[PDB]
């Protein structure tokens, strides 16, 4: 089992940042970070989310994948185990 | 303003579920969703999540509810506008 994934990020100015993942439940690997929405020409790319922490299985979640843009967001951190 | 909103989940069982939100960027709006949760007792809860939308003007968010336990869960729906 696996927490919710955080949702994604949208585009804009600017993008939108991707929301983190939900813990998991106990016995559940984490949910992963929202991608960072991408930005219009001219604007930043959000940041992706942190992978949300594990429920004792030692699988964080992934950190989402930053939105590009001028300039590009950060990828977010992975969930602690 | 908008965006944001997410997370919830929790509990145990059971519980579970959370995560929506998100969607907001452009003129706003979006959010919500998080809530579900619960379990323990007899197991149950869950659900939540939805909210979301927004971006136009027409609202979004909403969802989240869910928890309790038995039982429980249900939830969700809302975003669009």
């Amino acid at each position: 089992c696996k927490g919710a994934d955080g949702a994604h990020g949208v585009x804009g100015c600017p993008g939108t940042a991707g929301a983190a993942g939900s813990v998991g439940g106990p016995g559940c690997d984490g949910g992963h970070g929202g991608n960072g929405g991408n930005g219009n020409p001219g604007c930043a790319g959000g940041v992706g989310g942190a992978g949300g922490a594990s429920g004792g299985t030692g699988v964080g979640g992934r950190g989402g994948k930053g939105g590009s843009g001028t300039p590009k967001g950060a990828d977010g951190a992975p969930g602690a185990p | 303003x908008x965006g944001x909103x997410g997370x919830x989940g929790x509990x145990g069982x059971x519980g579970x579920x959370g995560x929506x939100g998100x969607x907001g960027g452009x003129g706003x709006x979006g959010g919500x969703g998080g809530x579900g949760g619960x379990g323990x007792x007899g197991x149950x809860g869950g659900x939540g999540g939805x909210g979301g939308x927004x971006g136009g003007x027409g609202x979004g968010g909403x969802g989240g509810x869910g928890g309790x336990g038995x039982x429980x869960g249900x939830x969700g729906x809302x975003g669009x506008x």
